[PDB]
DNA sequence: GCCTTGACCCTCCCCTAAGGGGAGGGTTTAGATTGTGTGCAGTCTGACGCGGCG
DNA sequence: CGCCGCGTCAGACTCGTAGGAATCTAAACCCTCCCCTTAGGGGAGGGTCAAGGC
């Protein structure tokens, strides 16, 4: 497309949509609203196994009266109550259950947005819908390796009847012998569709009426997204138009505006029209603040907390006008005396706003030598140390030698010479079954000979450290 | 151990089995207790712990527990080292392309895919899509969509069709795709469509295919779905003194990384459009692709100090990577660096070393010999006690260092007599001494240099320092095999000054007993150095079996070389000091020295010619004042009698006589005679001018002014320089090149004007300027050449073969510029050469050429030797050592072991910053003969050939050629063959604009072939009148004229065209346009007779273009096969040419431009090689043609020739050893049942070891061509991916060698510097000979 | 100048080069030229490792030689396994057959 | 000499009553505002290989 | 097939010195965890000081 660039291949694919105006914005709200409650309609008259409101408002249990907060929720339950009485008569898709159900759905339309209480309820049938759709696979993974057959026959009856296996009689009507192939394993079948089937006990209803209203309850779930979505596909040159005031300070232009994006994203889902103000005096409040927050948390190399940003912040914006009073730059004294913080600490936050140096630093008239160049390392033992380790270890050992064996094996114990670990008297006399005080005396007995100066001066030479 | 190196691309599992856990976020360390932050870039819980067998939180600690894993930090307790060696990785949200795979031309996932880069820059980048899967449509595999048709074919076929975008589509495609099949469907689809343009690319994509297969290797590894992240301590994070931090780079480039992952896995939760997923997409690409590679696919990242961040790819390729930085060559410990100066007391093996650097370079042997003599008790007391300068520690120091060398060396290092190793003396002072006598090696001198001191510090390492690089083992050269320890400035002065006579000297006419005598009576003041005396003096030779034999007489000479006759050697002859000596007479002495009596008696008497020239030298008292340089007294008449002729051929130009380009170009010749004529004068006045007088009168002799005797000795100036300071400094030159008028006519003793000063300063600062601007592409040369050449070594004791080449003197240009006695002196004899009667054999025919064997081929006369080459040798793998013949440097036959190419790499590149960057007479009398002729009688009495390429000789009184020409073609022979004629006598005679083209026997001309309207003029000469058809330019065209270009052609008696005894031959010749031809119709004339006429860099460039195998933009055309000429079919795009065999096919007929002048008419026959045009030649058209020996020969023959036009001696074998390496290559023609392809280039050694095992058992091997390739396109195509990556362009070796799946055997001598071991030559080439031993028993 | 040891780098662990900060002397690329072309493998070979690179060598060697033990055991650099480490990091798997 | 008592002694860590002070982390904020911007860098010459268009 | 455009790769070695590293705005509210405060208590674990039994 001639151009690599991804900062104009942005701009353009953001350029082929239309700014709204103020009917618009407010009309896609609307349907913005009335989708999710569409969906919250769909999810009423689903049997117990939801996690229906009986005591929702007993499990709580702008301030409003407590009567008024105890009464209203009588209203619903009132009617409901007595409405589903009627969950017997004529199967499970009575049209007085249709009707009294979407007269509950003409007291639903009253709410708007809301906190994840809602989403908590809709997941009461998560849990347990996918749950019908993978034990149905169950049966397909028993049924495909034993026999073929030809899927759009048997899964439309099976779609279709829903009441016995007697729709298999229908597998065998053409007369072919793919009909029974199958062999000893059709209990494995009715396995599975058994435990589904004590599911439907668990649920009372057939899956044919569920799936059926879920097929419209998706077209709420949906109807709103889309809305979203066009919604914020309408309003990027705002987070386009904001985020160019945040530029060289750590962060590139597009990471800015993925930044911006997101908050978008929650102005767009926190929005109410009724209050009747415009979508931007909202929006740009979460825009700014997603910018904000990932320019303190992003772009240093070691990072700083909030709170000592906004510090470092506060004690630049007193000694610009300092500066510009003045005409000089302030001791931290005549800091600490404006910004009334203890002295110390003034001289502590002073030392944290340094960002690291480049170890390809040009240090010279020429390019060819580096500031990495002259760095040493500073963790190496010299090898004067490593002779000298090693002789007095050699000394040590020839000493060790002239008093008893067993008088140095508790010197080697002692002070853990040739050993993994140093002891202590009462382990160290487990093995001598020597009482706790003896230890003590034999040891002021060899260390009292090892002084002696017939021995002493070959170890007193290392001693001058 | 380990036996090899291997190279492949990295799966997913194997990029997860090399790490330890994985990064997750940015953190790098806390802010107010500095400690590595859990799950970031140098988390202690993967990569190890900080602190030696500590954990992070100081649970753990002291080295009891060695294995544990604390249960509060993770660290594991061990030693912080690990933090060197551990890795990571990162889980990638979407794959990414590798940059390297994609954007090194040519892209191998185009070349796998066989997709368009284009097509794939757009499916990356979200702007296209791209079907996978056609199912049952007419949208096919790799069809390529936009937004709209892709809408279309959804609501049109929905779900049967798969379309993607981005690399998951390009993943899905590579992943899909079947190689075998594929392939073998390339194969039998190829030979209908095997035309050149589709074979090159078939035969490379089935290459490519063939490779995978084989290798083993995925091709869908090459997109990336888990990247790895190098360790910690290789990309450190280090406090400075006050605070401060310093990081690397690859830290910047590792968070933008993971924080644009972590990003995508939140969107990715959120749900959001499809607009700002794409754009993270993007933005994840371009991030991976600047931590890999930075600056390729766009702008370069910079840093918040605006320089781009440097990357994974810059810290291993260039000038400044890890291979040329610190693999090749490293900084070292024990060695020290200082000043030099002169000492002139000091044997040939000695140097002088203070005593401070030599105290603190040689610390622990004192420190060890302290403590075993008991003076010390502990290492920690020696310390101080060396530290406190003892008087003991002085006297340690010099048993120390008794009988151990020091390397000394001085940069830049040309040659391997930079490196040298010497005893030491303890001095005084700072400054390090240096014999007098090596400082040309090192090129050395005393305005400032200094030098580097090294120790060698094993058993080994001493050896070797004591027999290979001790200075009193390097006397002779090893790019020629002359001595390097000749005499330069004092010794030489003082040594001529002592050997000089006088008339009238004082004490002359003496008679003495011997050179003692002479020497008590110069010491007593009693005669003069200078006198004319008669001494007895005894003289040995040696004739017997290794006895000498003497012999006395009196002599008559001077008492000086009765005194220098007592440093002489028994077994020399006086007539070497009875001269009066300059430099050339001592280098010969040295040079006869060393061919009688050897080497320790020539470095002996090195150093006593030292010290008498010096001693000598003092005593003389030679000064420089303002009154040496005379000035002749007629030059400033020469002056006016120029000036007065520059102005009277200006009023010739004034008044409209002459042109202003022939006035320039007059004054400037009688500007240059009179320049001349002063300094002859001047150099004349002042070389004899002595008029001392004798016992009765008068004479003269030669002078003692100073300035002569220093010029006239060799030791220091010429007499280009003494004409600056006494003649006048003559003509200079503009910054253009274009000559100023008026010259400089003043000296340095006068002194310069403003004007002239200024002029002069021009071409002082180009010559300075061209020199340091020359240096680099001087080194440049030689480092490709030590890179083509490296791996060369004697491999073998003898090949056996009988081929070779023909060494004859080079005798054009003028004389003899190479006697034969240079150019077979150490070469192996390939047959059994007999003196020039017949059976006069002198050899068992392998025979060192020595000395003895080039008089006795000398006393005789013959002039060429067939001998033996390296070109040529049988050995794969290395030469023989009687190819290669003699050891320039040793003086016998070549070493098993020894490293060649180095040694010619570096004889080659050493000079190279010295480089500049109408009628045949005859001189002696001698024979006259002829070659590569055909001849015919004339009508006036002479000899005419139809030949064009003969050969005029000129043969001596025994018969070895003296001279050589070639004559024009149609020129005519004054005289005939085997004439022994004198000199100052013509031979043929050739017009200096014109050359005819004669008929070819005596018939009756007609103007045939040619109309009016054709390319024919009727342009009769107006005044003169005299006219035939005359053939015309193409400004004077007529197209459709051109259908028969013109030629007027001999008939017979019959009419028609005559015979030509011996074959049926057409007579007449077609000439191309424009030629001058005023013979008449109805005129006839003879055999022979005027028918038609013919009107009409080096230095460092030039051999660089010699190595590197440029083609000319002339070349000359050759004969591809032997046959009749003829015109073509005359396709007008330009001009068609065909010949044709007597008995063979001929398809072969090409493109001649018309501006390309034809020399054979289409009755001429050639053969294979002959020319058709003039040109430069190109190598691989005489590669082809004629066969290695010619490209041989020419490309040494056109590199000599510019070395020897400065003076430069270098042996041949030198330039052979490159051409060798140039030839390494074959392609196949035929495979013949030999598993090669029909066009694939291979190794020609392995065709060759093919070839001999498929024939052993009766089977038909392979037929092949050579190659010829530059220096740097066969350093590239070698089969070892590590020396080719280290040389250059480290990128593509290692893309091609990663997805070919190579490996590598350490066989050369970089290959094993890398690593650290020792090297294959030298004292390393027997453990590796018993290592491959091993490797026949496993 | 002169040294007999010192300190070595952070990453590489060669010595630092100057005199300033007590370094040593670089052996450069057409010095090893000139000794491969004498011959003189065992001078190459401590160059390279126990002088310059090799880290229990250069350590080993200074006791040996205070004992009187003119010897070394060589092993492989560490700019080796530098180099291994950042081709390792590109994709590519190279790696030392036995 | 080769062991057993009964006294004494030391350092290190955790604890008391009623909060205080700070470090480091979470969340919302409703008049409207809707496409970058540096007063960029652009700056060498020669050889070679491949694609795109006549 | 041929010419031209355009993109990639290369350009000597060893030493010296030279301080510090360069713009750039959010504010009110809540929570949990960790150490601090007087003047000594309490225990755990590990050492030391005379005295005899044999
Ligand atoms: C410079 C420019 C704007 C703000 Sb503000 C703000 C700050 C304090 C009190 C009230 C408003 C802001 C909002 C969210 C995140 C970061 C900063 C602000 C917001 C919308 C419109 C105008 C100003 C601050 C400094
Ligand atoms: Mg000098
Ligand atoms: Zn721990
Ligand atoms: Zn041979």
């Amino acid at each position: 497309g001639r151009t690599t660039d991804p900062v104009r291949m942005y701009m353009r694919e953001m350029g082929t949509v239309e700014l709204l105006t103020r009917e618009g914005e407010i009309d896609i709200a609307k349907r913005i609203e009335d989708g999710i409650n569409q969906v919250q309609c769909s999810v009423a008259e689903y049997p117990e196994a939801i996690t229906y409101l009986l005591e929702q408002y007993d499990r709580v249990e702008n301030s409003i009266d407590p009567e008024l907060a105890r009464e209203k929720f009588a209203e619903l339950r009132a009617q409901y109550v007595v409405t589903r009485d009627t969950i017997k008569a004529k199967g499970r898709s009575h049209a007085t259950a249709q009707e009294e159900i979407l007269k509950l759905s003409e007291v639903f339309k009253q709410f708007r947005l809301v906190p994840k209480q809602f989403d908590y309820l809709v997941n009461s049938m998560r849990v347990m819908m996918d749950r019908v759709r993978t034990q149905e696979r169950l049966i397909m993974k028993l049924c495909v390796e034993q026999c073929k057959m030809p899927k759009k026959n048997f899964i439309t009856l099976f779609t279709g009847n829903e009441t016995s296996d007697t729709w298999f009689n229908a597998a065998i009507a053409m007369n072919k012998p793919w009909s029974e192939k199958l062999h000893d394993v059709s209990e494995e079948v009715h396995r599975a569709l058994q435990k589904l089937q004590q599911i439907e006990e668990e649920t009372g209803l057939t899956i044919e009426q569920v799936k059926d209203i879920n097929r419209r309850m998706s077209i709420g779930e949906a109807k709103a997204r889309r809305a979203k979505k066009e919604m914020v596909e309408a309003n990027l040159r705002l987070v386009i138009s904001i985020a160019k005031k945040y530029t060289n300070r750590g962060l590139q232009f597009l990471d800015l505006i993925q930044e911006g994006n997101i908050g978008l994203m929650k102005a767009v889902d926190k929005f109410e029209y009724r209050r009747g103000y415009k979508f931007s005096t909202y929006a740009t409040w979460w825009i700014r603040q997603a910018i904000t927050r990932s320019i303190a948390d992003q772009a240093r190399t070691i990072r700083i907390p909030v709170h000592m940003i906004e510090t470092i912040n506060k004690l630049n914006r007193i000694s610009r006008q300092m500066l510009q009073e003045m005409g000089r730059e302030p001791t931290p004294e005549e800091l600490a005396e404006r910004m009334l913080m203890p002295e110390d600490k003034i001289r502590k936050v002073l030392k944290i706003a340094k960002e690291p140096i480049s170890m390809e630093t040009p240090i010279g008239d020429d390019e060819d030598s580096h500031l990495g160049d002259f760095i040493e390392d500073t963790t190496l033992e010299l090898p004067l140390d490593s002779a000298t380790t090693e002789s007095l270890r050699a000394a040590t050992h020839d000493v060790l030698a002239g008093l008893t064996a067993r008088e140095a094996k508790v010197l080697r114990m002692r002070f853990g010479i040739d050993m993994n670990t140093d002891y202590t008297l009462e382990e160290v006399g487990k093995q001598f079954d020597v009482t706790r005080e003896r230890i003590r005396q034999i040891e002021a007995k060899a260390l009292r000979k090892l002084r002696h100066p017939s021995r002493s001066e070959v170890l007193r030479s290392f001693l001058d450290d | 151990e380990f036996d090899a190196i291997k190279i492949a691309l990295a799966s997913p599992d194997m990029i997860r089995s090399w790490s330890f856990g994985e990064v997750k976020k940015p953190e790098t360390i806390n802010y107010r207790t500095f400690k590595p932050e859990r799950d970031g870039l140098f988390c202690a819980r993967i990569f190890g712990p900080v602190k030696d067998y500590e954990c992070l939180c100081g649970k753990y600690k002291r080295l009891k527990h060695r294995g544990v894993i604390c249960e509060k930090c993770g660290v594991e307790v061990t030693q912080t080292k690990v933090r060197r060696e551990r890795m990571g990785h990162i889980e990638l949200a979407s794959p990414t392309a590798h940059i390297w795979f994609l954007k090194s031309l040519p892209s191998r996932i185009g070349l796998l895919l066989d997709m368009p880069l284009r097509d794939i820059e757009r499916v990356l980048y979200f702007e296209s899509y791209v079907v996978i899967e056609g199912g049952m449509t007419n949208l096919e595999r790799q069809q390529i969509l936009t937004e709209e048709q892709y809408l279309d074919a959804l609501e049109e076929f929905g779900d049967e069709f798969d379309a993607k975008m981005g690399a998951e589509a390009i993943q899905a495609l590579l992943k899909s795709m079947d190689l075998e099949q594929e392939c073998e469907q390339l194969r039998e689809e190829l030979n209908e469509t095997n035309s050149e343009t589709k074979r090159k690319k078939l035969t490379k994509r089935i290459k490519l295919l063939e490779a995978f297969v084989q290798s083993g290797n995925k091709p869908e590894w090459m997109i990336l779905t888990v990247l790895p992240v190098l360790p910690p301590d290789l990309r450190p994070l280090v406090p400075l003194d006050g605070g401060r931090f310093a990081t690397s780079d690859l830290n910047d480039l590792y968070r933008r990384v993971i924080n644009r992952n972590n990003r995508l896995k939140r969107l990715l939760d959120l749900a959001a459009p499809d607009i700002i997923v794409r754009n993270e997409k993007r933005m994840l690409q371009e991030a991976v692709d600047a931590l890999l590679d930075n600056g390729r696919r766009g702008r370069a990242i910079t840093g918040s100090n605006k320089r781009p961040l440097k990357s994974l790819a810059d810290m291993i390729k260039g000038k400044q990577g890890r291979f040329r930085q610190n693999l090749l060559g490293k900084r070292v410990d024990y060695s020290g660096r200082s000043v030099i100066t002169v000492g002139p007391y000091l044997r040939l093996h000695q140097c002088g070393l203070p005593k401070k650097m030599a105290l603190e370079l040689f610390k622990p042997f004192i420190y060890g010999k302290l403590e075993l003599r008991g003076l010390a008790t502990t290492i920690k007391a020696a310390k101080k006690m060396v530290e406190r300068e003892e008087a003991v520690v002085w006297d340690i120091l010099d048993e120390v260092i008794r009988e151990h060398p020091v390397l000394l060396n001085r940069a830049p290092t040309l040659h391997r007599l930079g490196i040298q190793a010497f005893e030491p003396v303890l001095i005084e002072g700072k400054a390090i001494q240096l014999h007098p006598l090596v400082c040309a090696a090192y090129n050395a001198d005393f305005d400032g240099d200094q030098m580097a001191v090294h120790v060698p510090l094993t058993l080994e390492a001493q050896l070797e320092a004591r027999a290979l690089m001790m200075s009193t083992n390097n006397i002779l050269s090893p790019a020629n095999g002359e001595p390097i320890i000749v005499p330069s400035q004092d010794v030489v002065l003082g040594l001529y000054y002592m050997t000089r006579d006088c008339v009238n000297a004082k004490g002359e006419g003496m008679v003495l007993t011997g050179p003692k005598e002479a020497e008590r009576l110069y010491r007593s003041g009693l005669a003069s150095l200078h006198a004319r005396v008669k001494v007895r003096i005894t003289e040995y030779e040696k004739d017997a079996n290794g006895e000498l034999v003497a012999k006395t007489s009196l002599k008559d000479t001077t008492v000086g070389r009765a005194i220098l006759w007592m440093i002489v050697p028994k077994g020399l002859p006086y007539s070497i000091v009875n001269q009066a000596l300059g430099k050339k007479a001592i280098s010969k002495m040295l040079n006869t020295c060393y061919r009688i009596l050897g080497l320790k008696p020539t470095v002996i008497f090195a150093d006593q010619i030292m010290y008498t020239g010096f001693a000598y030298a003092a005593r003389s008292g030679a000064s420089v004042g303002i009154d040496d340089m005379v000035i002749p007294e007629k030059k400033h008449e020469i002056i006016s009698e120029a000036e007065a002729e520059v102005a009277e051929i200006q009023e010739q130009f004034q008044s409209g006589l002459v042109t202003a380009g022939e006035r320039y170009n007059k004054v400037i010749d009688i500007w240059a005679a009179a320049n001349d004529r002063v300094s002859k004068a001047m150099m004349d006045n002042l070389q004899t001018e002595t008029v001392i007088n004798r016992d009765g009168q008068e004479e003269k002799q030669v002078s003692f002014n100073s300035i002569y005797m220093m010029a006239d000795s060799g030791a220091r100036g010429s007499a280009a320089q003494i004409r600056q300071l006494a003649g006048m400094r003559g003509l200079m030159a503009k910054p253009d090149g274009s000559i100023i008028e008026t010259p400089i006519t003043a000296n340095f003793r006068e002194g310069l004007n403003v004007l002239q000063y200024f002029i002069s300063t021009h071409g002082a600062r180009k010559g300075l300027a061209d020199t340091a601007l020359k240096t680099a592409n001087s080194g440049y040369l030689t480092r490709r050449l030590v890179d083509v050449a490296q791996d060369l070594v004697v491999t073998e004791d003898d090949c056996g073969t009988h081929e070779g080449i023909m060494m004859t003197p080079v005798i054009e240009g003028g004389d003899v510029k190479e006697p034969l006695r240079d150019r077979v002196l150490g070469r192996v004899t390939a047959e059994d050469v007999l003196k020039p009667g017949t059976a006069d054999i002198l050899v068992p025919r392998n025979t060192l050429l020595h000395e003895q064997w080039c008089d006795l081929l000398e006393e005789n006369s013959v002039d060429a030797v067939k001998v033996r080459s390296v070109v040529s040798c049988d050995t794969d793998f290395g030469v023989c050592a009687h190819c290669y013949g003699r050891d320039l440097a040793r003086g016998h036959i070549i070493n098993k072991g020894e490293a060649i190419g180095v040694i010619a790499a570096q004889s080659i590149g050493e000079p190279g910053t010295q480089l500049t960057m109408s009628s045949i007479q005859v001189k002696n009398k001698g024979s006259i003969k002829l070659s590569n002729v055909k001849s015919v009688v004339n009508s006036s009495g002479k000899l005419v050939i139809t030949s064009r390429n003969t050969e005029l000789k000129l043969i001596d009184e025994f018969g070895r050629t003296k001279e050589s020409y070639k004559v024009p073609y149609g020129a005519v022979l004054a005289k005939g063959d085997g004439e022994q004629v004198a000199g100052g006598e013509t031979v043929a005679n050739w017009d200096p604009h014109t050359m005819p083209v004669i008929t070819e026997v005596s018939g009756f001309v007609r103007f045939t072939d040619m109309i009016d309207g054709q390319t024919i003029t009727r342009q009769t000469d107006e005044l003169t009148g005299l006219s035939s058809l005359v053939v015309l330019d193409s400004a004077e065209r007529t197209a459709g004229g051109k259908d028969l270009r013109p030629a007027l052609k001999i008939v017979d008696a019959q009419g028609n065209d005559v015979l030509i005894p011996g074959t049926d031959m057409p007579a007449q010749y077609f000439l191309p346009g424009k030629a001058i031809v005023q013979l008449e119709d109805g005129v006839q004339i003879s055999s022979g007779d005027t028918l038609a006429r013919i009107p009409q860099t080096g230095g460092l460039p030039r051999v660089a273009d010699l190595f590197e195998a440029r083609r000319p933009k002339e070349p000359a055309i050759l004969a591809e096969i032997s046959g009749i000429v003829s015109f073509g079919k005359e396709t007008k795009g330009k001009r068609r040419l065909v010949i044709t065999p007597v008995d063979g096919s001929d398809p072969y007929e090409e493109m001649i431009p018309k501006w390309r002048q034809l020399n054979v008419f289409e009755g001429e026959r050639v053969e294979r090689g002959d020319v058709i045009s003039d040109g430069p030649e190109a190598p691989h058209d005489i590669l082809r043609l004629r066969g290695v020996h010619a490209v041989t020969r020419y490309i040494v023959n056109e590199v000599q020739d510019v070395y020897r036009l400065q003076g430069v001696k270098i042996n041949d074998k030198h330039i052979e050893v490159i051409v060798r390496q140039m030839l390494r290559k074959a392609t196949i023609v035929n495979a013949g049942s030999s598993d090669f392809l029909e066009g694939e280039q291979v190794e020609y050694s392995r065709v060759k070891i093919a070839n001999r095992e498929l024939e052993a058992n009766g089977k038909v091997g392979a037929t092949y061509s050579r190659d010829l390739l530059g220096i740097t396109k066969a350093s590239l195509a070698t089969e070892s991916f590590i020396s080719a990556a280290s040389f250059q362009e480290t990128t593509r070796v290692l893309t091609e060698a990663a997805v070919a799946g190579k490996r590598d055997e350490l066989r050369g001598l970089k290959e094993n510097v890398i690593v650290g071991r020792l090297i294959p030559a030298g004292t390393g080439y027997a453990y590796h000979q018993d290592r491959m031993r091993r490797r026949a028993a496993g | 100048h002169a040294r007999s040891t010192g300190s070595y780098s952070l990453v590489t662990q060669q010595p630092l080069g100057g005199k300033a900060q007590f370094g040593g002397q670089r052996f450069g690329e057409m010095e090893v030229w000139a000794l491969e072309a004498y011959g003189a493998a065992y001078t190459l070979q401590e160059m390279l490792t126990v002088k310059s690179d090799d880290v229990n060598g250069r350590t080993k060697m200074y006791k040996n030689i205070v004992d009187g033990n003119h010897q070394m055991e060589p092993g492989m650099p560490e700019s080796f396994n530098v180099l291994l480490k950042e081709i390792r990091s590109l994709g590519i798997n190279i790696e030392l057959e036995d």
